[PDB]
């Protein structure tokens, strides 16, 4: 039996504008006599929100526990933990958890890089990459946007923060987006939204488009006159 | 099922914002369907003509004396659509309400306008209400065209191409600069369905100011 | 119509287009191209607002700081509605006059001793008071 | 992919990515080597293998290297070799430069 808890990210919290607690827990036999719990620091039980899912090809069962408290107990530093009874396990689990204190905040960059040259040779699909760097914490949410309707989830992949080798605190993250070439070489805009905590209005955004890229050609003009004083 | 007769917005500043209260038949009740996107929130705001909707959000019930009882159906609403009774409901059934959180909607105060210095008014300077504050508009682009569609949506009749000679009688202002770079094509039917820059950005001064004089 | 206007600065005279020429057929092998179109005043001064300023022999023009965007844009999030910054980029000389602003100024005039200063057209024609 | 041009503008360093997919199983092995010689294994990261979601059982990850921006201008050269069972010879290379691109032209009008 093996129990996971994650905590609510800031992600979650700047759409679902709801804070919720989960306690993963896998490798279940007996689905009728489990019990999961929330409780606080002093003693005092949270309703909870258990939903069974569906069988799985291990024998096993899987089950989801939601606990909803708003966020001006939690980001004071109060503390949770989660049990989970079995009447096979002689004692109960305990897993805590908590958000931590005391982390800088640094603004992170966006770059967009084009597609390669190399890629829409073979006439079969795109890729445009967002990427987000120098941020702390490790917390960063991406979504991509057309005409300002977002696109579907699996048109794009987004990975954890990881660490950078050469400064220390600071971490990168990175998206990626497959588009098809006829597309591209028709024209259509792109648009990459990151939101960290660290911005100064929590929101950036970027563009990319096939025009406003690399020119082959600098057409350069310049006119000199002595009586053009003025620019409408 | 019941058809909701309207919607009111209690326990709120003002009536453009705070808690949904749909009017269930005689006695009327607090909802908190699930999949409370923006777009229902819309039509609640389309349904006492506050404006656009801005924020929807559920807060955690810590004595909030939530006295209404809940709904038994679901308002999935497309939010382009009409008023809340053109759009699908469920056949009654069991609440989606499982975590007793109340649902939260954030309108936007509506539009207004007006002519502040000229006599028996349809003249003037030009301030328009816009986060409660009233707020001059440059004339950095004031073509003909953008002088007309004021004048009918006060029914201040066809403007007489006054120039600039009578609008040095207004004055300047002293408000914020709320709309810059406006441009008025069609006669659409009110001055923010133009394009303009951005409510509070500008590159002008208040001696630079836009004077409307109608026919009155 | 087969260009699209990028910036269109007045105090540089600055304008940038964007084109692109479906050069043969082949998808993959057209050009783009980009024009630039500057206009130098060669009887301005280092100041545009002071006539005793010395003249200016000296133009630069960073494209970096032309092309830029600094206005919040609003963004749909199915929740809510928030601005976005459009750069992190975000005192600049203006070489040439606004035909949209006007450029005043203030000169001591005597006449049988007092002295009565009073503001001035430094533009020929611009806007009237 | 060749760094970004406002990340060499602003002057602290270049972003250097080696985008590797279309391999099958997942068993991949990417390093870096400059002027022949390979690089410490502390000077690039690297990723993880993680299924597409497009294409039902294939695999991809990066690599990514920091290079000081005088050492990018000076002309130094990079590349990003690869090695896959399923390759002829279990060896693959890509590589780019500054110099690595299109010629471009510069028809400049002075109108006296
Ligand atoms: C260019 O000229 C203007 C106008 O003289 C200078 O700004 C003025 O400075 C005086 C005081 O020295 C103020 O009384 C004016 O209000 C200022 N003008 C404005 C529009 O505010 C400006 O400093 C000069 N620039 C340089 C580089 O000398
Ligand atoms: C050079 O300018 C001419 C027009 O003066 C234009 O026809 C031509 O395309 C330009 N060259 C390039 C490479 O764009
Ligand atoms: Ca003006
Ligand atoms: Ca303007």
């Amino acid at each position: 039996i093996r129990v996971f808890a994650i905590p609510p990210s800031f992600a979650s919290i700047f759409l679902t504008k709801s804070t919720k607690l989960t306690c993963l827990v896998t490798d279940l036999t007996t689905y009728d006599s489990v019990t999961i719990s929330w409780t606080r620091q002093n003693g005092e039980a949270v309703k909870t929100h258990t939903n069974i899912s569906e069988s799985h090809p291990n024998a096993t069962f899987s089950a989801v526990g939601e606990a909803s408290i708003c966020e001006d107990d939690w980001n004071s530093g109060e503390r949770f933990t989660c049990t989970v009874t079995h009447t096979d396990l002689p004692s109960p689990l305990k897993q805590t958890i908590s958000r931590p204190k005391g982390v800088a905040l640094h603004r992170p960059d966006v770059y967009l890089l084009p597609p390669a040259r190399e890629q829409l040779n073979l006439r079969e699909s795109a890729t445009i990459t967002c990427l987000v760097t120098g941020f702390s914490p490790a917390d960063v949410f991406v979504q991509w946007m057309q005409r300002g309707q977002p696109l579907s989830p699996e048109k794009y992949v987004t990975s954890a923060p990881m660490p950078e080798p050469q400064a220390p605190g600071r971490y990168f993250a990175h998206s990626i987006l497959t588009v098809s070439e006829e597309e591209w070489n028709t024209g259509e805009t792109y648009t990459c939204v990151v939101a960290h905590e660290a911005l100064p209005n929590r929101v950036t955004e970027r563009t990319v488009d096939k025009s406003t890229g690399k020119p082959t050609l600098y057409n350069v003009s310049l006119v000199m006159s002595d009586t053009a004083g003025t620019c409408y | 099922s019941p058809v909701p007769e309207g919607v009111r917005l209690a326990d709120g500043p003002g009536h453009c914002k705070g808690r949904v209260e749909v009017k269930h038949q005689n006695q009327w009740y607090t909802v908190c369907q699930t999949g409370w996107s923006l777009r229902a929130a819309k039509v609640v705001c389309r349904q006492l003509g506050c404006g656009r909707a801005v924020l929807t959000q559920k807060r955690c019930n810590k004595h909030a004396y939530g006295r209404k009882p809940i709904w038994l159906s679901q308002m999935s609403c497309s939010g382009r659509e009409a008023t809340l009774q053109d759009c699908p409901s469920g056949p009654w059934g069991k609440n989606t309400c499982n975590h007793d959180e109340d649902t939260w909607v954030e309108c936007e105060d509506p539009f207004d306008l007006r002519l502040v210095g000229g006599d028996n008014l349809c003249s003037g300077r030009l301030e328009v209400l816009h986060k409660g504050v009233w707020g001059s508009v440059c004339d950095d682009n004031w073509g003909e065209k953008e002088d007309q569609v004021v004048c009918k949506q006060l029914g201040c009749g066809k403007s007489l191409s006054p120039s600039f000679r009578d609008r040095k009688c207004y004055g300047p202002g002293v408000g914020r600069i709320w709309l810059d770079n406006v441009r008025c094509s069609g006669e659409e039917q009110s001055l923010e369905q133009c394009q303009h820059r951005f409510w509070g950005f500008h590159d002008c001064t208040h001696q630079e100011d836009v004077a409307v004089i109608c026919s009155g | 119509d087969e260009r699209i206007v990028l910036v269109d600065n007045k105090c540089k005279c600055a304008r940038i287009t964007s084109r692109i020429i479906r050069s043969s057929e082949d998808p993959n092998e057209d050009i783009v191209e980009r024009n630039i179109r500057i206009i130098v005043p060669l009887n301005n001064r280092e100041n545009i607002s002071d006539p005793t300023s010395p003249l200016r022999t000296r133009f630069v023009y960073h494209l970096s700081d032309l092309c830029k965007k600094c206005d919040p844009t609003e963004v749909e999030l199915d929740n809510q509605i928030v601005t976005a910054t459009q750069s992190n980029i975000c005192t600049e000389t203006c070489y040439t006059y606004d035909r949209n602003k006007c450029y005043t100024a203030v000169v001591p005039l005597v006449y049988g001793g007092e002295t009565k200063m009073v503001e001035t057209a430094l533009t020929p024609d611009a806007c009237y008071p």
